[PDB]
C-alpha cells in the first residue's frame, strides 16, 4: 500500500496501489483505496483497511449533513478538524493512515493524517508501507506549480517506483484528479504487468468426481 | 557486539563502465547526538578493491586492521599475486558467519567494490553473513530510499559513465540528506578504475527549501 | 491459532451465469473431531447463501443474528435483499464488535434479484469488504485454495465445469489440510434451480 | 476429568453418568448424582467447574420448568438445547464466564429421541454419540468400532458393559460406579446402578 | 501419528500410519515410519522424524558392530538398553523420541519401549502417538494371546483405520509388518479410503 | 536483541521423472519488505547427475553449499569416484543432525539420477530427516504448489483418469505454469526462473523471466 | 523539536526548528511549530504532536470565548493558567513542551514555560525540545539582561543554528516570531 | 506419585510397592516391577523420574555386586544406605540432578532388620514405617492407628490388607495390584500378588 | 563527570570536575579524575570508577614496560592504541570515558578519545561524561583555531564552570593540567 | 502521579522559643538537569502557619491553589476564626490519604510550620499519609544527613533561641550543599513568630575546599 498526493498549479492529483495483502498472501488485486468524501474532497487510506473505510464513510456522512444543511460547498479544514478530533478521541487505537485532499474556495489544500492525530498541510505527501519510494521520486523531481500532465507523469512515476519496490500492487495504478471545475477518477490507468498465458489446458472433465448425494430444488 | 554504540549510516555504491564509484558521509552519531562529525568510513585497499561499511565503527577499525594485515602479508609474499575483490568478499563473508555462529555478531553492513582484470565488481556483506553480488548497492535506509533511483535508471539504461554515476550519487546523497535523521552535509566520494584507487574529498550538497514558503 | 481451533474452509467461485459455494463438514476440538454434519453454509433468502468459517460459536451466533436483522429488514420492506445490502449489513454487524471481535471470516455468495448477475465477496474479522470476480476463500487453509483456484479458473464457465473445478480444488486442498476434512458439501445455484451435492472425500 | 456417556438409539437415548465427586486427592463423594431431570422426556448432564454446575442446574432446570408452567406444554429438545447454547454464548463474554461441558438428551412426539452436544465454547451439535474428558477417547474408540444405527436397547446396554470393562483396565482414574438412565416413549426410566468389582 | 505393537503366539505385529504433518500443514502422506533396522530388528518413528531416524540408525550401527565382534545376533533387551543409554545423555536438551523396539530373541518374542524420557519398559501391548489411545481401546478390545494370523492382521488394520478415522494427525497408507522367529516380513500397505470402502459396509 | 535467524523466502521445485529430474527456482532474494536482488539462483550443480537447491536463510545456504562441495571433494580425492545421489542425501542428513542444537534454518531438496539412471528427488527438513519422493515444493510457496502437483503428477482425487508417464516437455509446461500461478499470489516469488534439467548426458539450464513486481 | 523564547523590553522573540520526525525517518521537513491562539499570543510546542495540537485547539476555544466575553484583550498569564490546568488534568497521558509567550498591554512581553510535568513558571528565556540541552548549556553564557530586538533575533539565530547543527532530530529551517506592542513579525531564515 | 509402603517388624521388614507404569493419561504397564534385589538380604525400591530410576538402579545394584565380588561378603544395610545417600548428595549439586525417592530394606546377622528412607533431597531416616506419594498421605495415618513394635507377620499382612482396603476407597488413582516382599533370617521371600476387586 | 581535553600549538590542556557520585549521594567531594601514566602523557576517565582505574593501571604497566624496552620517549598514539585494544577486546562489561592526551616530541600535542564503544579518533578538542553535553553544545561555538595557552585555560575554565554549574552530578572543584614540551603544570581552580 | 517529572529536594524545619524557622532551596531539577534554578518552594499562609514541600512541584502548585482558596474562604467568613496549623495538618493528612487510597499518589513530602496562641507547631505529611509531630523535621535526604545534627543539639539543649536555630539551619544547608547532588547554592529562609510570617531573600552558603590541596 502506497498512496501519494501532490498539488499542481490548480488542484490535487492523487494515486494509490490496490494490493490488499492479508499478512503474507496476496489476497486481492483490485481494492479501491481512493474513497469518496464529497464532490470536491476525497481521501485515501493506508494500514488497517476497514478502520479507514468506516471512519471515512462516517466523516463523509457528517460532511454531507453539514453541506446539505449549509447549502454550499464544504471546506477541507472542516474534514481535517473532524478527522483529527475523532482520531484523538480514540487515543490512537484505531490505525488509520489518511491522506486528505480537496479544492475549496481558497483553492487546493492537501493534508496528511497519522493515526495518533498529527495533521500537516504539505505540497506532497506519501503514506503507506512502500511510501518511501514515492517520497524518493517526489523529492527527486518536484518543482512548484507544475502542469497537469507533468504532475500525472510524476505521480504515476512515484507509485510505479513503489511497485518496483516491495508491496506495490499488480494494479493499473489508480489516479484521481481534482480541479476547480473538473473531477476525474481513473481506475485502469496503466497496466505494466500482463499475466502470462496458460501453457496447458488443465480442465476438469464432466465426471471426474464421485458424487454421494445430489439434490435439486426448483425456483421461480 | 550486542548493543551498537556508535553507528554510521547508509552507504551508496554503483558500477559503471570500467569502474565502480562508492560514496558515504562522515558522521559518527551516538544515539541521537552527532558526536563525531569528522570521520573516514571508507578503506582504500591496495590497488583494486575498496571497502565501505556501516554500523559500529570500532568493528570497522578492527576489520580495517585485519584486512590491512592480510594485504600487507600477501604483498610481502613477493610472488606478484594479490587478492581478487571476490576473494575479499568470500573471506569477509566467512568471517562474519563465524562471528554470528558464536553468537557474537559484528554489527556492520559492508560494501565491497573492486575493478580487476577487465571486470568490475560490487559485493555486499550483511551482519548475518547474507552476501550477494549486485549492480547497485544501498545500505541501511538507502535500500528504502535511494535504491529506487538506482533500479529506475539501471533499468532505463544498463551501463553508465563515470560522470553519470557520479551525478546520480550526488543526487542520492542529497536526498538522503533531505530525509534521514542520521545524515550530515559532508560526504566523500571514492572511485576505482584500472588507473588505481582514488578518494575524493569531503564534499557537500546543494539544498533547496522553497517549499517552506508555502503554508 | 484461534482461527485454527475448530478448523474450517469455505470456497466460493463465480461462474459464467451462476455461482457455486462449498465448505467442509468436519467439526471438532483442536485435533479431536466430533461430527461430520456441521452446517457452515446458511440460506439467507432465496438464491443467496452465506459461508462462515472459523470459531463455530461465533459462526452460529453471527448466523442467528444476521437471520434476526435479515427477517426484520425483509418484513419492514416486502422486497428481498440485494447482495450489497447484505455485505454492508454484515460489515456493520462485525464492526459493532470492533474491540470485542467475533472470530470468523464470512463469505457471501448469491445472485442478482432482478437479473442473473452473479456475486462474490468475503470479509475480515472486523468488517472489511472485498468484491472480486474469480473466487474468494476463507478458513484455516488458505494458500492451498489460492494456488488451486489460480491454477484452474477460467472466466466463462458452464456449470458442469464450474462444479468439477470447485470439486477438484476443494478435494485437493482439503486433503492437504490437516485440521479440516471429513467430507465436502457443494452448493451450486443458478436462476433456474438450486443444486446441492456431497462429494466422496478421503475420510482420513 | 470424568465423563458421562450419551448413546443415541433408534427410539431411545442411553445416557450414563458417574457417581464421583473427588477433590484433587481424595474421593469425597462416592454416590454423587449429576443427572438433571428437566421435564418428562428431557434430561441434562453436566461436567465442568463444580461451582458452576449447580448454577446451571438452577438456571436451566428452573427456567424450563417456568416455561412449562407458563405455556402449558413441554419444550422440544431442540429449543431447550438452543436456549442453553444461547445462554452459554451470552455469559461467555462477560466478567464472569461459565466453563462447563454439557450434553443434552431429549425425546419428541414428532422428532423422537434426540442427542445434543455442548462445549465450554458453547457449540451446538447433533451427534450420534459424544465425548468429554479422557473417557472421551477411551469410549470413542470402541464406541465407533461397534455402532449400528439399528441397534437394540439390550445390545446398547451390553455395549456399555463391554466399554466399561475396557474403561476399568487402562485409566489413571478410579471411577467405581456408573449410574444409567434411559428415555423412551414413556419417559425417564432409571436402570440399575452399574458398578464393577475389578479383580 | 499413531503406531502400535503387540506380541502374541506367532511373533509380533507392527503397524503404523504414514502421515507426518508440520503444525497444521501436512508435509507428506507416505512417510515410511517403521524404520527397518536389521533383518531381525524393527524400529519405529514416534514423535519427531530426525531424532527417531538418526538414533535408530546409530543403534543399527552399534548392533552391527556387536554382531561382527561376537559372531552372534544381539538380543532385543540389549538394543533397547543401548538406545536408552545413548538417548539419556541429552536429557532436558529437547529431544522428542518415543519409539518402539521389536525383534526376536533367544527368549523368543521381544517387545520393549524406550522414550526420550528414559521409560525403558517391556510389556505386551503398546501404542504411541497422538491418537494412540484409540488404538489402545480397539486393540484391548480385540487382544488375546491365542489369536490367529489373519485375526491379528485384521485387528491391527482395523485399529489403524479407527485411529486415522478419529484423529486428524493420522492418515496416509497403513503399513503392516510381521516379525517371525527367523525374520520380519512386510504383509501389506493399504490406503485409508480402500479400508473405508471395505469396512464401512 | 540480536536474532540469529531471518526469513529470506524462496521457492524450490523438484520433479522426479523416469530418466530425468527437473529442478527449478526463482532468483529473488528479499528481506521483510525489501528486495536485495533479482538474481540469486537457488540451484547448484554438484556433479553431472546431481543438482541441489537451498532456500530459507541465505547465509546458511551458502555455508552448507560450500561444506557439501568440500565433502564431495574429500570423497572423490579419497575414493576415486563420485558419490551417488542417495549417499549425498545421507551425508547431508548427517550434517543437518551434526548441527542439531543450533539448527540450519534451510530447506533442502536434492534432485538427480540414481545409479540406475532414473529420476530421484530427496526431500529434507531443518533438523535432518529425508525420504525419496516424486515431487516436492520447498520454501515459502509450498502450500501453493503441493495440491496442484497432487492433482497433476499424482493424478490424485481423480476418477477414471489413467496414468500416463510424465514426459519431459509436458513437465516443462507444468513448471512454467506453476511458477507463473504461484508468482501471481506469493510475495516471495518472481522476476526470473532458473530451470535445471538432469539427463543422462549432463545438465541443461534455462532462464525464463517472470513478472517484475 | 528545539524551541526557544526570549523576551526583551518591548516584547518577546520566539523561535523553532521544523523537522517533525518519526523514529529515524523525517515525516515532515517543514512544520509550523509555533501556534497563534490570540492575535498577540503564541505558543510553541514540543513532545508529541497530536496531543499539543488538541490542547492548542481547546485552549484557543476557551481563551477566545473568554476574551470575547470580557470584550477586552486577554492576559498571557490567563493562557498560561489554562495550559497548566489542562496539562495537569491529564498529565498521565500527555507529553507537552508548551511555551506561552506574547505581548500584553498591561504587562508587556511575558514568557511562561510548561514542561511535561504541569508546572508553570515565568522566565526571562526558555528552551524546549529534546535537542535543547546544548543551547541551554550556553544560554546562561551568551544572554545579557536588557537586549534589543535585533540582538534577540541574532541570539535566537545562533541558538537555533547550533541546535539544528548538532542535534540529529533538530534541523530543517529557522522560523521566527516577533511580538511587541506594534505588530506580529514572522520570518523564515537559514544560516 | 504412585505408592510403596515400608512396615518394620521385630525380625522382618514388610515392603509392598505397586505394579503400575502409567504415562500421563493411560496405564502403559500393569505388571511393572520396582523391586531391585541388591544382595541376599538387602532390597531396594525407587520412585521418581522414571528415567533416573533405572539409571540409579544400575549404578547402585551393580556397585553393590562389585563390592560383594571384591571383598567376598555382603554389606550391612546401613553402609549401603549411607552409600546411596552419598551418591544422592554428590549427584544433587551438579548440572545433572536425579529426582528419586527411595527406601531401603535390609537385614543383618547382628543388627537384625532395619528400614531406611530417602528423599529427593538426600536425607537418611530410620523409620518404623514410611511411604511415598499420596498413598503415603493417607496410609501413614491408616497404619499409625494400629502399630505395635512387637507385631506378628500375619497381623502385619492383614494390616496391609485393611490399609489397601482403605486406599481403594478415597483415592483418585487406580492402583489395582500390589506385589509384596518380606525379609527374614533366610532371605527375601515373595508373598503373593495382592489385588482387590473394588465393588 | 565532565572531562575535557584541548590541544594548542605548544601542547595540550586537560580538565575535569571531581564529584564522584553514587545514586543521588556524593561519595567523594574531591577526586583526581585525571591520572598520570607516563611523565608526559595523561588520561582522564569517566563512566565507572574501578573499571577505568584498572584499565589505566594495566595501560600504565604495558606502556611503561614498552617505553623502557624502547629506551625512548613513547608516543601518545601508542597509548591510544593500547586503550583501544583493552577497551574493545573485552568490552561488554565496562564503561570507559577515556580521553588520551599528552605532548609528544615527535608529534607535538595530541588528543585522542575513546568512548564507551571502543573506537578511537584524534580530535582537537574533546568532551566526556554525562554532564559534557552542554559545553559540547557551545565548544563548537566559542572555540577558535590557533589559541594560546592562557586562552585555552580560560576556555576550559568557562566550559567546566558552566558544566559544574548546570549539571546536577557535576560540580565540586576544577582541576586543570598543562602539558607541553617544557613541563607538567597542574593547578586547581576553586571558588 | 506515578512518575515525578520535576522534583525538589530536602526541606528543613525546627522549632525555637516562640517561633519556628523553615528553609529550603530554589532548585527545579528534572532528572539530573537543574532545569529551573529560580523557584519558590515555600508558601506563606495567612498569619500563623506556613507550608514547605518536596517532590513534584506541580502537585505543590495544586495544593497551594487549594489551600489559598480555603484560607481566603475562612477569612471572608468574617467570623473572627482562622485555622490552627494543626487543623491544616489534619486536612492535608486526610487529603493525602484519600488521594493515595484511589491508587493515584500525589508525589509530595510536606512540612507545615505554624505558631498560634503561644504554642509552636511543626507538622509532617508523607505521601503515604504518614503524619506526626516532631521538634525537628528533615525530609528526603535531609533525614539521612542533617537529622543527626538536629537531634544532637536538641538532646544537648531542648530549647533554643532564634539566632542559634537560624545559624544551625545555615550549617545544615551548608552540609546539604556539600554532599547532595540535588542541592544548589541558593536558598530562602522563612520564619514565623507571633509578629507574623516572614520570608527572607535567596541566601547563599560559604563553603570550604581546603581538603582539595591534599592528594
Amino acid at each position: 500500500t502506497t498512496i501519494a498526493g501532490v498539488v499542481y498549479k490548480d488542484g490535487i492529483v492523487l494515486g494509490a496501489d490496490t494490493r490488499a495483502t492479508e499478512g503474507m498472501v496476496v489476497a486481492d488485486k483490485n481494492c479501491s483505496k481512493i474513497h469518496f468524501i464529497s464532490p470536491n474532497i476525497y481521501c485515501c487510506g493506508a494500514g488497517t483497511a476497514a478502520d479507514t473505510d468506516m471512519t471515512t464513510q462516517l466523516i463523509s456522512s457528517n460532511l454531507e449533513l453539514h453541506s446539505l444543511s449549509t447549502g454550499r460547498l464544504p471546506r477541507v479544514v472542516t474534514a481535517n478538524r473532524m478527522l483529527k478530533q475523532m482520531l484523538f478521541r480514540y487515543q490512537g487505537y484505531i490505525g488509520a493512515a489518511l491522506v486528505l485532499g480537496g479544492v475549496d474556495v481558497t483553492g487546493p489544500h492537501l493534508y496528511s493524517i497519522y493515526p495518533h492525530g498529527s495533521t500537516d498541510k504539505l505540497p506532497y505527501v506519501t503514506m503507506g508501507s512502500g511510501s518511501l519510494a514515492a517520497m524518493a521520486v517526489f523529492e527527486d523531481k518536484f518543482r512548484p506549480d507544475m502542469e497537469e500532465e507533468e504532475a500525472k507523469n510524476l505521480v504515476s512515476e512515484a507509485i510505479a517506483a513503489g511497485i518496483f519496490n516491495d508491496l506495490g500492487s499488480g494494479s493499473n495504478i489508480d489516479l484521481c484528479v481534482i480541479s476547480k471545475n473538473k473531477l476525474d477518477f481513473l481506475r485502469p490507468y496503466t497496466v505494466p504487468n500482463k499475466k502470462g498465458t496458460r501453457l496447458g489446458r488443465y480442465r476438469c472433465e464432466k465426471g471426474t468426481t464421485a458424487v454421494l448425494t445430489e439434490k435439486i430444488t426448483p425456483l421461480e | 557486539t550486542q548493543n551498537p554504540m556508535v553507528t554510521g549510516t547508509s552507504v551508496l555504491g554503483v558500477k559503471f563502465e570500467g569502474g565502480v564509484v562508492i560514496a558515504a558521509d562522515m558522521l559518527g552519531s551516538y544515539g541521537s547526538l552527532a558526536r563525531f562529525r569528522n570521520i573516514s568510513r571508507i578503506m582504500r585497499v591496495n590497488n583494486s578493491t575498496m571497502l565501505g561499511a556501516s554500523g559500529d565503527y570500532a568493528d570497522f577499525q578492527y576489520l580495517k586492521q585485519v584486512l590491512g594485515q592480510m594485504v600487507i602479508d600477501e604483498e610481502l609474499l613477493g610472488d606478484g599475486h594479490s587478492y581478487s575483490p571476490r576473494a575479499i568478499h568470500s573471506w569477509l563473508t566467512r568471517a562474519m558467519y563465524s562471528r554470528r555462529s558464536k553468537m557474537n555478531p559484528l554489527w556492520n553492513t559492508m560494501v565491497i567494490g573492486g575493478y580487476a582484470d577487465g571486470e568490475s565488481f560490487l559485493g555486499y556483506v550483511d551482519m548475518l553473513g547474507v552476501a550477494y553480488e549486485a549492480p547497485s548497492l544501498a545500505t541501511g535506509y538507502g535500500a528504502y530510499l535511494a535504491q529506487p533511483l538506482l533500479r529506475e535508471v539501471l533499468e532505463k539504461q544498463p551501463v553508465l559513465s563515470q560522470t553519470e554515476a557520479r551525478d546520480l550519487v550526488e543526487r542520492c546523497m542529497r536526498v538522503l540528506y533531505y530525509r534521514d535523521a542520521r545524515s550530515y552535509n559532508r560526504f566523500q566520494i571514492a572511485t576505482v578504475t584500472e588507473k588505481g584507487v582514488e578518494i575524493e574529498g569531503p564534499l557537500s550538497t546543494e539544498t533547496n527549501w522553497d517549499i517552506a514558503h508555502m503554508i | 491459532s484461534i482461527m485454527s481451533y475448530n478448523g474450517g474452509a469455505v470456497m466460493a467461485m463465480k461462474g459464467k451465469n451462476c455461482v457455486a459455494i462449498a465448505a467442509d463438514r468436519r467439526f471438532g476440538i483442536q485435533a479431536q473431531m466430533v461430527t461430520t454434519d456441521f452446517q457452515k453454509i446458511f440460506p439467507m433468502g432465496d438464491r443467496l447463501y452465506i459461508g462462515l468459517a472459523g470459531l463455530a460459536t461465533d459462526v452460529q451466533t453471527v448466523a442467528q443474528r444476521l437471520k434476526f436483522r435479515l427477517n426484520l429488514y425483509e418484513l419492514k420492506e416486502g422486497r428481498q435483499i440485494k447482495p450489497y445490502t447484505l455485505m454492508s449489513m454484515v460489515a456493520n454487524l462485525l464492526y459493532e464488535k470492533r474491540f470485542g471481535p467475533y472470530y470468523t471470516e464470512p463469505v457471501i455468495a448469491g445472485l442478482d434479484p432482478k437479473t442473473f448477475k452473479p456475486f462474490i465477496c468475503s470479509l475480515d474479522l472486523i468488517g472489511c469488504p472485498m468484491v472480486t470476480d474469480d473466487f474468494v476463500v476463507s478458513g484455516t487453509c488458505a494458500e492451498q485454495m489460492y494456488g488451486m483456484c489460480e491454477s484452474l479458473w477460467e472466466p466463462n464457465m458452464d456449470p458442469d465445469h464450474l462444479f468439477e473445478t470447485i470439486s477438484q480444488a476443494m478435494l485437493n486442498a482439503v486433503d492437504r489440510d490437516a485440521v479440516s476434512g471429513m467430507g465436502v458439501i457443494v452448493h451450486i445455484i443458478e436462476k433456474d434451480k438450486i443444486t446441492t451435492r456431497t462429494l466422496k472425500a478421503r475420510m482420513d | 476429568m470424568e465423563y458421562l456417556i450419551g448413546i443415541q438409539g433408534p427410539d431411545y437415548v442411553l445416557v450414563a453418568s458417574d457417581r464421583v465427586a473427588a477433590s484433587n486427592i481424595v474421593q469425597m463423594k462416592d454416590d454423587h448424582d449429576k443427572m438433571f431431570k428437566m421435564s418428562e422426556k428431557i434430561l441434562l448432564l453436566c461436567v465442568g467447574e463444580a461451582g458452576d454446575t449447580v448454577q446451571f442446574a438452577e438456571y436451566i432446570q428452573k427456567n424450563v420448568q417456568l416455561y412449562k408452567m407458563r405455556n402449558g406444554y413441554e419444550l422440544s429438545p431442540t429449543a431447550a438445547a438452543n436456549f442453553t447454547r444461547r445462554n452459554l454464548a451470552d455469559c461467555l463474554r462477560s466478567r464472569t464466564p461459565y466453563h462447563v461441558n454439557l450434553l443434552l438428551a431429549g425425546y419428541d412426539e414428532h422428532e423422537g429421541p434426540a442427542l445434543y452436544y455442548m462445549d465450554y465454547l458453547a457449540a451446538l451439535a447433533k451427534a450420534p454419540f459424544a465425548a468429554h474428558g479422557y473417557g472421551a477417547f477411551l469410549t470413542l474408540s470402541i464406541l465407533d468400532r461397534y455402532y449400528t444405527p439399528t441397534i437394540s436397547r439390550e445390545r446398547a446396554v451390553e455395549l456399555l458393559r463391554k466399554c466399561l470393562e475396557e474403561l476399568q483396565k487402562r485409566f489413571i482414574l478410579n471411577l467405581p460406579t456408573f449410574s444409567v438412565r434411559i428415555i423412551d416413549k414413556n419417559g425417564i426410566h432409571d436402570l440399575d446402578n452399574i458398578s464393577f468389582p475389578k479383580q | 501419528t499413531t503406531t502400535l505393537a503387540f506380541k502374541f503366539r506367532h511373533g509380533v505385529i507392527v503397524a503404523a500410519d504414514s502421515r507426518a504433518t508440520a503444525g497444521a500443514y501436512i508435509a507428506s502422506q507416505t512417510v515410511k515410519k517403521v524404520i527397518e533396522i536389521n533383518p531381525y530388528l524393527l524400529g519405529t518413528m514416534a514423535g519427531g522424524a530426525a531424532d527417531c531416524s538418526f538414533w535408530e540408525r546409530l543403534l543399527a550401527r552399534q548392533c552391527r558392530i556387536y554382531e561382527l565382534r561376537n559372531k552372534e545376533r544381539i538380543s532385543v533387551a540389549a538394543a533397547s538398553k543401548l538406545l536408552a543409554n545413548m538417548v539419556y545423555q541429552y536429557k532436558g536438551m529437547g529431544l522428542s523420541m518415543g519409539t518402539m523396539i521389536c525383534g526376536w530373541d533367544k527368549r523368543g518374542p521381544g517387545l520393549y519401549y524406550v522414550d526420550s524420557e528414559g521409560n525403558r519398559i517391556s510389556g505386551a501391548t503398546f501404542s504411541v502417538g497422538s491418537g494412540s489411545v484409540y488404538a489402545y481401546g480397539v486393540m484391548d478390545r480385540g487382544y488375546s494371546y491365542d489369536l490367529e494370523v489373519e485375526q491379528a492382521y485384521d485387528l491391527a488394520r482395523r485399529a489403524i483405520y479407527q485411529a486415522t478415522y478419529r484423529d486428524a494427525y493420522s492418515g496416509g497408507a497403513v503399513n503392516l509388518y510381521h516379525v517371525r522367529e527367523d525374520g520380519w516380513i512386510r504383509v501389506s500397505s493399504d490406503n485409508v479410503a480402500d479400508l473405508h470402502e471395505k469396512y464401512s459396509g | 536483541r540480536f536474532s540469529p535467524y531471518v526469513f529470506n523466502g524462496g521457492t524450490i521445485l523438484a520433479i522426479a521423472g523416469e530418466d530425468f529430474a527437473i529442478v527449478a527456482s526463482d532468483t529473488r532474494l528479499s528481506e521483510g519488505f525489501s528486495i536485495h536482488t533479482r538474481d540469486s539462483p537457488k540451484c547448484y550443480k554438484l556433479t553431472d547427475k546431481t543438482v541441489i537447491g537451498c532456500s530459507g536463510f541465505h547465509g546458511d545456504c551458502l555455508t552448507l553449499t560450500k561444506i557439501i562441495e568440500a565433502r564431495l571433494k574429500m570423497y572423490k580425492h579419497s575414493n576415486n569416484k563420485a558419490m551417488t545421489t542417495g549417499a549425498i542425501a545421507a551425508m547431508l542428513s548427517t550434517i543437518l543432525y551434526s548441527r542439531r542444537f543450533f539448527p540450519y534454518y534451510v530447506y533442502n531438496i536434492i534432485g538427480g539420477l540414481d545409479e540406475e539412471g532414473k529420476g530421484a528427488v530427496y526431500s529434507f527438513d531443518p533438523v535432518g530427516s529425508y525420504q525419496r519422493d516424486s515431487f516436492k515444493a520447498g520454501g515459502s510457496a509450498s502450500a501453493m504448489l503441493q495440491p496442484l502437483l497432487d492433482n497433476q503428477v499424482g493424478f490424485k482425487n481423480m476418477q477414471n483418469v489413467e496414468h500416463v508417464p510424465l514426459s519431459l516437455d509436458r513437465a516443462m509446461r507444468l513448471v512454467k505454469d506453476v511458477f507463473i500461478s504461484a508468482a501471481e499470489r506469493d510475495v516471495y516469488t518472481g522476476d526470473a526462473l532458473r530451470i535445471c534439467i538432469v539427463t543422462k548426458e549432463g545438465i541443461r539450464e534455462e532462464t525464463v523471466s517472470l513478472r517484475k513486481d | 523539536t528545539t524551541i526557544m523564547a526570549v523576551q526583551f523590553d518591548g516584547g518577546v522573540v520566539l523561535g523553532a526548528d521544523s523537522r517533525t520526525t518519526t523514529g529515524s525517518y523525517i515525516a515532515n521537513r517543514v512544520t509550523d511549530k509555533l501556534t497563534p491562539i490570540h492575535d498577540r499570543i503564541f505558543c510553541c510546542r514540543s513532545g508529541s504532536a497530536a496531543d499539543t495540537q488538541a490542547v492548542a485547539d481547546a485552549v484557543t476555544y476557551q481563551l477566545g470565548f473568554h476574551s470575547i466575553e470580557l470584550n477586552e484583550p486577554p492576559l498571557v498569564h490567563t493562557a498560561a493558567s489554562l495550559f497548566k490546568e489542562m496539562c495537569y488534568r491529564y498529565r498521565e497521558d500527555l507529553m507537552a513542551g508548551i511555551i506561552i509567550a506574547g505581548w500584553d498591554p498591561q504587562e508587556g512581553g511575558q514568557v511562561y514555560s510548561v514542561p511535561m510535568g504541569g508546572m508553570m513558571v515565568r522566565q526571562s528565556f526558555a528552551i524546549g525540545g529534546s535537542g535543547s540541552s546544548y543551547i541551554y548549556g550556553y544560554v546562561d553564557a551568551t544572554y545579557r539582561e536588557g537586549m534589543t530586538k535585533e540582538e534577540c533575533l541574532q541570539f535566537t539565530a545562533n541558538a537555533l543554528a547550533l541546535a539544528m547543527e548538532r542535534d540529529g532530530s533538530s534541523g530543517g529551517v529557522i522560523r521566527l516570531a516577533a511580538i511587541a506592542e506594534s505588530g506580529v513579525e514572522r520570518q523564515v531564515l537559514l544560516g
